[PDB]
């Protein structure tokens, strides 16, 4: 995992040196930052069930073809495993609020991703779409708090680009 | 005034037969009979209420306003007695917030949303000076009540295509939803509360839901932000012969 | 090609004014005998100082105003604070009662006014 | 809507139990002091107008930029808007003291205001001085304390309603801020 | 909404001043100039319905997809809800040019107008297009240089309204890109 | 969850002056009967606690009895340090209008350390019933053997709220 | 030997200038009313002492959250320099009296007070209560209308130069606001 | 590796379940517990060479065998090994006690030491007890019970750190045990 602690800590032991000044003042500032983007984690966590519905219809909106026979929205039993990946990368962007990096994202979501849905014909613009309209669907005091929807809108820009 | 979704896409308003009825001597309407009537009264309830699913002991204190209504045919004073109800005012006034209240009022008994700040806050002028049935009776006795729907015909959601705001438009898909879809939803909290005050718009996979069958519901949509940047400055350049010109 | 550090030091020393944190201030002192010939000002420039014994005489006594306040108990509340680093040893007379606030009690001393 | 005696009902229902005698004496009890809870209620409704326009106005001291040009109650308009939403806290805190329950202050005043005020662009700052200003002068007639306009009221502690209400005027300011 | 007049005395409240000689001599020649703005706008609504035709059309000929089926101006149906849209923007900016300030066009048509042609499908691309050859149809109704449609006019230079008018073209495709 | 007394260690003095009582006894209902509650009481509390405690031996002797807990001259003089020092709490608490100085600075493990030194707590429920008792006649003016000049009135609504806190006492080494 | 008086306090550094007895003759009529002025001054700086040491104790009068845990007069050290920048207000203020000039008041006082303060979280909604105390008192000593302390000073009125105190106080409250 | 947020991120994953609610609230005992953390790792790594040199010393003196001739850590080539063998193992209990979680100690140490010093030859006995005194010299560091050295903290109580600690010690004994 990509994170505050992992970072330093391999950066040390590649260079096999104790955790110097340097490697604690890093550490502080996931302290002066873990209120942010924890209360922005149990939000989401408390209300997924009805972020992942309406994020879901957004693909579902747009690109309202692969309900067409042939597509790969063409029956029932594919249209759940829509909405299934779609939680998976809600509950991996509430990992990544929790671990503070971008780790569960890269080694859980992302890494092996494109090779997955170029083999099983899976558009990549439609497991973006859904994830796009979470991150400008985020009002600013409503949902969560200024610097709550800072880091929450980071890690959904984080997998907009690494789908593209 | 063409709008290429409204009697094409969606149905036909419904209401009573016709305006005439009312300068015919030996009667009040035509009477339509209670078959032709109570189906009638399931879209007065299906609309001033959302779909609230008022039971029948809930109906029954409805009695007396149903009674006039199929002696005096008049659809606006049916639509001004479900208002002042207490079935009314325990679903929309009751757990709400103030702009929650009024913006379910231009849903129910008008068929848009609200267009301003300047005109939600007159609704709360009227709300200082005679309580919620001041609020209620404006606009049942407005001009705009009045060129639309009259004593003729249910208030329903009506695309118009030239809407006085692009943003009412906006603001009128978001209120109404699908037809899986109440209003009772939210805890209290007004849906427009914050555009209305700041001048923003809407997300657009909420209007989309609501659109009707046949109208690309979704698409257009670029994986970059949905809203616009007030403080942007682009160069838009013409070409002319010699080179391109930016008039700004 | 920029140097971030020297060219935003220089842009907040030329907006900000020298003269803040300094504490300087102009203490003005008034001389009059009642005669013409005696009635000379001085603006004289001082450093002012903080002085910090007699901020006890401010801050016990409002500390004692808003003890004995009914009405500003309440609606002005204080937080919840965390009592020190004091371990506790196992026997209860000194853990309940440390020699820090052993037989400390208060006196209430009334006179006129 | 909740009341005093409503929230010990719906608070069993979810038990499924009958609200028995160990529940009834904070309820048999709050009729025995249910009368000098109405006499405290008409202290605040009759000095109502002068206590906006006093928490309106020494909020505009505290605080002068309100009326600079391009401060929040600049022009008549947005001054009036202030004393107006003034009055509103004190109607719904005034229906909650009757109550003897927060319920209905939080869910139709309470419900949203921290997003209104953001989009309009209300100061939080000094809109929870008006709350506070007027939280000490709630406690004033509750209290007896008040320079100006003794009331005649009859003897004993009311210092419970005054705690009350002081828990009620900062449920707003945790509301706003 | 404001007007050229509205907005300089909006600019002097954030400042509490006076508007005096110096502000007032932009207005003395909005008015010493304000024969040719109405001399240009009855070069516009005299060749609207001209203008509007040709840009759309003039759309479906450099995209002919737009007209296949899966385009967004394919039946009739969806042909004259374009050919309403491009009425409307030219009515905006025809109030634009009069009042001589864009407010009036930026929050009764543009605004919100983004969200719309997303939730529709609308092409923002192509719908740039039909509103870029209409700015270019209007700067030469204005400086007379049309190849049909000589209009009579008197002597000078309008080319300040020329630009004016094209800046507010350039603000309908800066608003829903 | 104490009071606005949290002064530890910065010159403990912290009294109130002429026009800010003007500020305090303006802002005080019955601020005049509760400035004379508690100069009833600490004008007299040497007289109070001699009385207390030794009400305590009248009653049970067996304290003064080698075993018992008040021979060793030292051991009686703790517990005329102990009569006062609640009598001094109640009257700051009195004077406050709330016990939450009284429950966390002196009443807090009080009933731990009174079973671990040895000290009866049945006794000194006695002893402190005898300056609840006595407080009550101050308060009043009841005192049989020395009245205090009063303004005319009633503080009975004062009177009842020291007998809550006497009784805090006894429930807390209870 | 007036403008001398600026090159101390510009120099940053202590160094003494004064005024002789004929000096000031010419100075006292040269400006009109002046010996009214420092009449004005020294109503002032013989009360400064007495001044910041009320309102700072009356800010926490009202407002007793200052001294809470948490507060920002709390630590022994936040409230003497409380104290400290209310006895640096009362010099700028009285100077600026004593010179009829707000110019010495702005750019040594005011610039950049409202950074600081907020740089160190210091609130300045009672910083403005604190120096709106010292307004109240200023306009009373002037005009001999101090209850527990009066000055006998020669007959007359006094009413443009407490005014004059009185605005350069809300100047202080127009910076840090 | 895995620090002390995503051991329970794994701990969740395996039942497919969102952080958030009773399983947070460790996280959020682990920042209000960090700034000890970081002053307990700090006082370990001020005294590594102390703490490397004494512990190499105590196992040579208890068991002087191993300077013997044929002695595992005889000629000067053996004993400089050593003092790195055990300045590695320091090195990466430390990491595990920046991060919360033994998984840097067990994945990059640990996997693979018993079977390394079974080739090497290297007495299992002699190496616990070289880090079984230097487990003993880190909870005298942290709890500040040291008779060599005393470092300045701030009060409180710091045992569930030096137990943590150990518990990572007896990972490195029970590894080569
Ligand atoms: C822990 C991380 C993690 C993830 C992020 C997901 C990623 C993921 N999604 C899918 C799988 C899928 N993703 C989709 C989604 C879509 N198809 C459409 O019509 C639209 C493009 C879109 C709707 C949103 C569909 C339909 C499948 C199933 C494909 C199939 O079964 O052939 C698969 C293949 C195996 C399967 O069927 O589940 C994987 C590995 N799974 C994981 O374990
Ligand atoms: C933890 C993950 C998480 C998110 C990504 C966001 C996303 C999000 N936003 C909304 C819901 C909303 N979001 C807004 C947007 C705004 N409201 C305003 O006052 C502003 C003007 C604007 C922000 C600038 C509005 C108006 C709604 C209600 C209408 C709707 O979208 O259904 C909802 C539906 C739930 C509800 O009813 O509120 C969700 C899941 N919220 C979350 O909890
Ligand atoms: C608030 C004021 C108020 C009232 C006082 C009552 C009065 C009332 N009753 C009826 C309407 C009626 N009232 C009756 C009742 C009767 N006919 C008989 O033969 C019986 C003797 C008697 C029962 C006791 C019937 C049968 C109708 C319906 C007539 C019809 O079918 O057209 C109507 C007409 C509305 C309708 O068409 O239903 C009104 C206004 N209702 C009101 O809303
Ligand atoms: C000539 C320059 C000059 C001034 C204009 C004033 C302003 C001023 N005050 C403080 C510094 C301070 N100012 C206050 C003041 C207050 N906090 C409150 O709660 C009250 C409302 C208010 C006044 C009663 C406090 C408490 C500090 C100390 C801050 C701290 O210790 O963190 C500082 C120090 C910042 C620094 O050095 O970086 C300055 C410049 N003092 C000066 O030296
Ligand atoms: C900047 C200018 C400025 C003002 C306008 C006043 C505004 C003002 N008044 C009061 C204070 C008060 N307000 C009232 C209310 C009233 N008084 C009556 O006799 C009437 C019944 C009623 C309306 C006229 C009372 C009684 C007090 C005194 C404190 C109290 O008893 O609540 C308080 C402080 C409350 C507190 O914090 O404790 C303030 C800020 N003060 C200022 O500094
Ligand atoms: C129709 C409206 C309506 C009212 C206005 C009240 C009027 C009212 N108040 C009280 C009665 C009372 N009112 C108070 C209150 C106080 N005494 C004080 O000195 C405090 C300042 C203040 C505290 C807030 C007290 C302590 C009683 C006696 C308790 C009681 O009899 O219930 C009583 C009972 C006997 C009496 O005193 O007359 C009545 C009828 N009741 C009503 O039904
Ligand atoms: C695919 C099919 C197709 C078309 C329909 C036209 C569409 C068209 N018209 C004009 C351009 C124009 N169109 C008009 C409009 C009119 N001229 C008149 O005299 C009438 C009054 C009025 C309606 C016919 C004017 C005035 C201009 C620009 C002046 C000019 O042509 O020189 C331009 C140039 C805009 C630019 O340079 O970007 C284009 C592309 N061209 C095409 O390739
Ligand atoms: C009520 C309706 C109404 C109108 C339609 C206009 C009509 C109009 N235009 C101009 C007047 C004019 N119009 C032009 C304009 C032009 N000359 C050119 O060569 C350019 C092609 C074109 C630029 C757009 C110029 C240059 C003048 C004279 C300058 C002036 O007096 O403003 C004049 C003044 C001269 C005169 O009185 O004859 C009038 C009345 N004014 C009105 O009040
Ligand atoms: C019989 C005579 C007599 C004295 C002279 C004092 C002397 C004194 N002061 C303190 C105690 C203290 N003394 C101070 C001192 C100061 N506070 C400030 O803001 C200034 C900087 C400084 C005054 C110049 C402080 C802050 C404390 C509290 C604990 C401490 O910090 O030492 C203590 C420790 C016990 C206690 O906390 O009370 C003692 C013995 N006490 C006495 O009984
Ligand atoms: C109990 C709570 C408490 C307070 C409300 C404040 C008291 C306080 N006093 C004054 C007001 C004043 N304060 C002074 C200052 C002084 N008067 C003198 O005789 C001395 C020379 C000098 C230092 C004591 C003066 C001259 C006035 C104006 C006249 C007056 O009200 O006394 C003001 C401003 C105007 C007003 O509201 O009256 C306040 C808020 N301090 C507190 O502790
Ligand atoms: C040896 C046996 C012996 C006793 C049993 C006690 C007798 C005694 N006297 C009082 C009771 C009291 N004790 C006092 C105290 C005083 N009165 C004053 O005027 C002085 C100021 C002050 C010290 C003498 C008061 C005021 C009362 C209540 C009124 C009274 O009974 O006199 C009480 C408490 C009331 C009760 O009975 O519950 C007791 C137990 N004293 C003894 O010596
Ligand atoms: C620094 C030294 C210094 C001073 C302090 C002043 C002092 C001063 N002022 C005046 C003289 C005066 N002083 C006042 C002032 C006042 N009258 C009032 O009722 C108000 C309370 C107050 C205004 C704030 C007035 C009105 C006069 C008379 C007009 C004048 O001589 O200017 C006099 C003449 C007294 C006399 O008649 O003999 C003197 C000595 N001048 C100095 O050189
Ligand atoms: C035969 C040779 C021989 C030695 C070399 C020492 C080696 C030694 N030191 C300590 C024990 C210790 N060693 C240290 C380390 C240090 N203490 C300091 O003062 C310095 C800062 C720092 C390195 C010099 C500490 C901190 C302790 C614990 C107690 C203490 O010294 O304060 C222990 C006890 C470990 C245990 O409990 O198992 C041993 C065996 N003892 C021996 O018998
Ligand atoms: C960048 C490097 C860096 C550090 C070195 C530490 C430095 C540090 N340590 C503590 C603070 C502390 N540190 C300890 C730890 C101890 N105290 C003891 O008595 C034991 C000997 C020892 C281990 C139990 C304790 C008990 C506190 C008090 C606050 C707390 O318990 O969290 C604090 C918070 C208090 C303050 O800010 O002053 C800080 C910043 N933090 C950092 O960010």
């Amino acid at each position: 995992m990509k994170s505050v602690i992992t970072t330093v800590v391999s950066a040390a032991d590649a260079a096999g040196r104790f955790p110097s000044n340097s490697d604690l003042e890093s550490i502080q500032g996931n302290i002066q930052r873990s209120a942010a983007r924890l209360e922005a984690a149990e939000k989401l966590a408390g209300n997924h069930e009805a972020v992942v519905k309406e994020a879901g219809d957004a693909c579902f909106a747009k690109y309202a073809y692969l309900k067409n026979p042939g597509e790969a929205g063409e029956n029932q039993e594919k249209i759940n495993k829509c909405y299934r990946d779609v939680d998976h990368y809600m509950r991996l962007v509430n990992y990544c609020l929790v671990v503070g990096g971008t780790g569960p994202l890269d080694e859980w979501g992302i890494a092996g991703a494109r090779e997955v849905y170029r083999t099983l014909n899976l558009p990549t613009s439609a497991y973006v779409a859904s994830i796009a309209y979470t991150r400008d669907r985020l009002c600013v005091p409503r949902d969560m708090s200024a610097q709550a929807g800072v880091e929450f809108s980071a890690y959904l820009d984080y997998l907009i680009n690494a789908l593209s | 005034a063409f709008s290429s979704i409204q009697n094409v896409l969606t149905d036909a308003p419904l209401g009573t037969p016709s305006a005439m009825g009312f300068l015919d001597e030996r009667t009040e309407k035509p009477l339509m009979g209670p078959s032709e009537m109570d189906e009638l009264v399931y879209a007065v309830y299906k609309q001033v209420f959302g779909n609230a699913h008022i039971m029948e002991s809930e109906r029954a204190e409805l009695r007396d306003a149903e009674s006039l209504f199929r002696y005096l045919r008049d659809v606006r004073e049916f639509v001004r007695a479900l208002a002042k109800s207490n079935a009314y005012t325990s679903r929309f006034l009751q757990g709400n917030q103030q702009y929650r209240f009024f913006e379910l009022n231009f849903k129910h008994l008008l068929g848009r949303g609200p267009r301003s700040l300047e005109e939600m806050a007159s609704h709360s002028a009227l709300y200082a000076e005679g309580g919620f049935e001041a609020v209620i009776d404006a606009i049942l006795d407005s001009d705009e009540y009045a060129q639309e729907f009259g004593s003729t015909v249910v208030p329903y959601c009506r695309f118009k295509g030239e809407y006085p705001t692009n943003e009412e438009f906006n603001r009128m898909l978001v209120l109404k939803g699908a037809n899986s879809t109440s209003d009772k939803a939210g805890k209290g909290r007004s849906k427009l509360c914050y555009s209305i005050a700041a001048g923003c718009s809407q997300n657009w996979l909420s209007m989309s839901k609501a659109l009707p069958f046949g109208t690309e519901k979704g698409t257009g949509f670029n994986l970059i932000s949905s809203s616009r940047n007030p403080a942007a400055r682009p160069r838009i350049g013409t070409k002319i012969p010699g080179g391109v010109v930016f008039s700004s | 090609v920029v140097l971030p550090v020297a060219r935003a030091g220089l842009a907040a020393t030329a907006k900000k004014n020298q003269y803040m944190g300094t504490s300087v201030a102009p203490e003005i002192v008034l001389t009059d005998k009642g005669s013409d010939m005696s009635r000379k000002v001085k603006t004289e420039d001082k450093k002012v100082a903080a002085d910090q014994a007699a901020a006890m005489g401010i801050l016990a006594n409002m500390s004692l105003y808003a003890s004995l306040n009914p009405v500003k108990r309440m609606t002005y509340k204080a937080k919840e604070q965390a009592p020190a680093y004091v371990k506790k040893t196992g026997n209860p007379v000194e853990d309940f009662y440390p020699s820090s606030w052993r037989n400390m009690a208060p006196v209430i001393s009334l006179s006129a006014n | 809507m909740l009341d005093a005696f409503s929230r010990v009902v719906v608070n069993s229902d979810a038990k499924a139990a009958y609200v028995g005698g160990s529940d009834l004496q904070a309820l048999k009890s709050f009729i025995a002091d249910g009368n000098k809870r109405l006499d405290a209620v008409n202290s605040i409704v009759s000095n109502a107008s002068c206590m906006v326009s006093d928490a309106v106005s020494g909020m505009i001291c505290e605080n002068p930029g309100l009326i600079s040009p391009g401060g929040n109650c600049y022009t008549n308009r947005r001054m009036a808007a202030c004393l107006r939403d003034g009055e509103i806290i004190l109607r719904y805190v005034s229906y909650a003291l009757l109550a003897g329950d927060a319920s209905v202050l939080e869910d139709r005043c309470l419900n949203g205001l921290k997003e209104t005020y953001i989009a309009l662009g209300v100061p939080t700052n000094s809109s929870i001085r008006a709350v506070s200003i007027m939280k000490a002068q709630a406690v004033a007639f509750i209290t007896n304390t008040a320079t100006e306009r003794k009331m005649s009221f009859a003897a004993g502690d009311c210092t419970s309603l005054a705690s009350e209400v002081a828990s009620y005027f900062d449920r707003v300011g945790a509301a706003i801020s």
